[PDB]
């Protein structure tokens, strides 16, 4: 059997889908989502980590120069100085007074401990939920779990759920995603030439085993002091552990929709994006044959109390007579409520909860091929605030029973008598002429 | 509120044809002098006739 | 220095860059595409092979019954049978005549070359561009490695180059494209869910190792007939191998602008599409003093006869004075022709190769701070095909040139004069009112 139905998407709200086929008693299916985690695809473009300045010994020579023979390391800068009269431990170096010579060089390496505290930058395209359902209905409640919109069409027990599509793929990402040890963060990261030092992504590298990374990372020599012996050097500081402090903001706060954010993949998992649209193909097998199941008639319900509530407000208490022995669905015709079971050991007596949203639950309930009209008025709640979602979701504000827009209804009135009576009186004189 | 501005209109609108359609089954009175006027005397407050 | 330009997206075209920056010698550059794999990022969902009905020996006996087991295996038939008595290899088995029940059952599992080749189904999406060019100015020959996304730009030869982003983002592909050995088929697949048998995807698996798979092959077993001991088994044959014989379409043999497709990863090459935006940060080190610049008076030119060809066709020798030599440069300042070399070596007069398919040019001719037209009329080749793409991408047919065009300017029309003539008569016929 062909059915579809359109849920919405969020976590624990129990959604009913009523099917009236025919040769069978009615049949009623529900269903909700836990973890709709939307994995995002993603790409790569470098890396990030802090320096190391491989500094090496210095070299000197007594009235004889040199040159910076070339060496082909990222940034091999090098240089030669004279006028130097390198005291030691010993005191004096040599015997040559100012013709001695310095040679010093420098060149930084992608230091050894980032190889394990490392900064990604990635661009990133089009996501891909994963819902997880329950799907509870009169066959062991099953659990299954799907890519929404793969359509790629689980089955339980003889059935065929396929899901999705899934509409606008509204993502919580920005284009140019950068993740740090357990984190993620929206900037701009500079495309791969470091127009500034000093900044994020100074230094970068194609991946942890490229060997070449790039860095501009500002290194020039000086001059080495008078008298002892050292090499200087006045680079800017390191750009990686000073922008771990202006973080600030991740993506974990500003979030929109409340997605909890993951590492090892990126993944936003329990997002209130939208809803769900469902097709079945439902196995002809797991209905019943309605010469089975108890042809309950001469009914008519009741109410005991209503409220707006969240978790589940109004109860209302029905009557019918029975014929046979048996169990029976339930459900509610419309959006205005919804109901906390599925079923009754349908024997005379029946209790169910329903949740109202605002003013007036208007109802048709519906037991086995069987209509009965409901309506109650309410009384609003007491309290403020509560730790749990809400079951009323079918947010509804209006109706016309009996005591909402009744004044309106008394309103209307007068006018059209008066001007229809009063022309119509009007032509006394002027249809003779 | 709205309903409320839109409630003032139409009565005023009622009010608006119910005196013209009495000015128009009135004002055929003005001329003839003799305003020998009958028992429509439940409007038009008496002249000298 | 910096300055953008914009480029052809094929191969072969050479393309100047003639920048005019005052107060120094005046500079052109070459650039030339030798490469352009345009990638998609894939994204599989699951992959496919013949399988192999696996059956083992079937369960035998007389003289009572037995039953099954079911196990969580792919497709778990089997079934019993009542009254089976066969002979053997001498004799016969049991004297149960009327109890004699045998055992059958198979399953199915991947083959043994299932490790060696499958069509993964492919969801790829948004391709990128890349390009392998060489770019020669002043004193250099070198060549260059390039993204063509706007981020990743470095260097050459203490220069800062930029390619890109693309002008329209077009692929040569589709969504759900698949692979096989070495080739790409631009159709549909099954939902993996839908494996209808003998048709592609009649069973499948997320991976090489995910231990559960779907399978719908449509098997199922008979009873055997008397004697022999075997077990009977009919279902549709692996279709994949049906799928092997009738591919029909690859996308080497299709695919749109000759952009040839290649695999291992799976890319396309050489599109011939569009354009590159492309900006230079130049440096000054590449320049050279206009005071050392090679100072020339009194330009002219001439041109000797014309080619309407594919090849570099025309010959132009140039007249040109001189007071002081050295190295000079040379550029058209139109779209219509290109020229051979991007220099000269100043001695007297010069010859220089330039491109057209017009028949009518007038580029009219830059040389180191001197600008002074010259024009040519043309004749087609004698030939009619080639091996060779064009070198004139700039094929603008309607030139004015004064030659053909000076008809549709002897086409004056002076019977405006004419209608001038009327109103003035008109004129002096109102004038006697
Ligand atoms: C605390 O614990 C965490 C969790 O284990 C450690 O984090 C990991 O460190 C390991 C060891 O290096 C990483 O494993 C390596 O990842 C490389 C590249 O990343 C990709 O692959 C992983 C899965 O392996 C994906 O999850 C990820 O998204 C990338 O796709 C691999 O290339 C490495 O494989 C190796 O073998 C191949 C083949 O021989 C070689 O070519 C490789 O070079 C390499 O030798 C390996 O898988 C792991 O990714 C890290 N997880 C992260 C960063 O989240 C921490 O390091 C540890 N703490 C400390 C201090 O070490
Ligand atoms: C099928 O539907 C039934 C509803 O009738 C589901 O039942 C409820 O199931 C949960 C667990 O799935 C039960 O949970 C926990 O039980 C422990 C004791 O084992 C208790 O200490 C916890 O506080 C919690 O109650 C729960 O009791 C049970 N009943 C109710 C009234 O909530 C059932 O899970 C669905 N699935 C299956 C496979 O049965
Ligand atoms: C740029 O310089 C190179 C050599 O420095 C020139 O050469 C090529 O040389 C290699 C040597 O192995 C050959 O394999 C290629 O076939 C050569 N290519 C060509 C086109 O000749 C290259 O020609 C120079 N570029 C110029 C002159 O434009």
């Amino acid at each position: 059997y062909e059915h579809t139905a359109v849920i919405p998407n969020q976590v624990g709200f129990p959604y009913k889908a009523h099917v009236a086929r025919e040769g069978y008693s009615p049949l009623t299916l529900q269903m909700q989502v836990v973890e709709t985690s939307l994995e995002p695809t993603l790409n790569l473009e470098y890396i990030t980590c802090d320096y190391k300045t491989k500094v090496p010994s210095p070299y000197v020579k007594c009235c004889g120069t040199a040159e910076c023979r070339t060496q082909d390391k990222p940034e091999y800068k090098c240089a030669v100085f004279t006028g130097v009269y390198p005291f030691m431990w010993g005191g004096a170096y040599c015997f040559c007074d100012s013709e001695n010579t310095q040679m010093s060089e420098a060149y930084v390496e992608r230091a050894d401990v980032c190889k394990h505290d490392y900064a990604a930058a990635y661009r990133a395209h089009t996501a891909s939920l994963r819902a997880k359902i329950k799907v509870t209905y009169g066959t062991v409640n099953q659990t299954v779990e799907a890519y929404v919109n793969g359509d790629h069409a689980v089955t339980i027990a003889g059935t065929k759920f396929i899901f999705g599509p899934v509409s606008t793929a509204w993502t919580p990402f920005d284009t140019k995603i950068v993740v740090y040890k357990g984190e993620v963060y929206n900037q701009d990261f500079p495309p791969y030439g470091a127009g500034q030092p000093g900044r994020f992504g100074d230094i970068q590298s194609r991946t942890l085993d490229s060997k070449d990374l790039y860095a501009n990372t500002g290194l020039k020599l000086a001059r080495p002091a008078a008298g002892n012996i050292h090499v200087p050097y006045t680079q800017t500081p390191s750009g990686f552990k000073t922008w771990q402090k202006d973080r600030d903001s991740p993506l974990n706060a500003k979030a929109p929709f409340g997605c909890t954010i993951q590492t090892n993949p990126v993944r936003a998992m329990n997002c209130a994006v939208g809803n769900i649209p469902v097709s079945m193909d439902i196995a002809d097998s797991a209905f019943t044959r309605l010469t089975d199941a108890p042809i309950i008639s001469e009914l008519l319900c009741t109410v005991s109390t209503c409220t707006h509530s969240s978790d589940f407000g109004g109860v209302a208490v029905l009557s019918y007579k029975v014929e046979k022995a048996g169990r029976c669905d339930v459900h509610s015709h419309s959006n205005v409520a919804v109901l906390q079971e599925v079923s009754i050991e349908a024997e005379g007596r029946s209790v169910i909860h329903f949740s109202t949203a605002s003013a007036a639950p208007s109802f048709i309930v519906s037991v086995c091929s069987s209509r009965a009209t409901c309506t109650a008025k309410c009384e609003p709640p007491k309290d403020h605030v509560v730790t749990y979602p809400a079951n009323h979701n079918g947010i509804t504000l209006p109706d016309l029973s009996s005591t909402a827009m009744t004044w309106a209804q008394h309103l209307a009135g007068g006018v059209g008598l008066l001007i229809a009576l009063a022309v119509l009186i009007l032509v006394i004189v002027t249809c003779i002429t | 509120v709205a309903v409320s501005v839109v409630v003032l209109l139409s009565v005023a609108a009622s009010v608006y044809m119910c005196v013209v359609a009495r000015n128009k089954c009135l004002t055929p009175y003005a001329l003839t002098p003799g305003a020998v006027v009958p028992v429509t005397i439940g409007v038009l407050c008496c002249a000298p006739k």
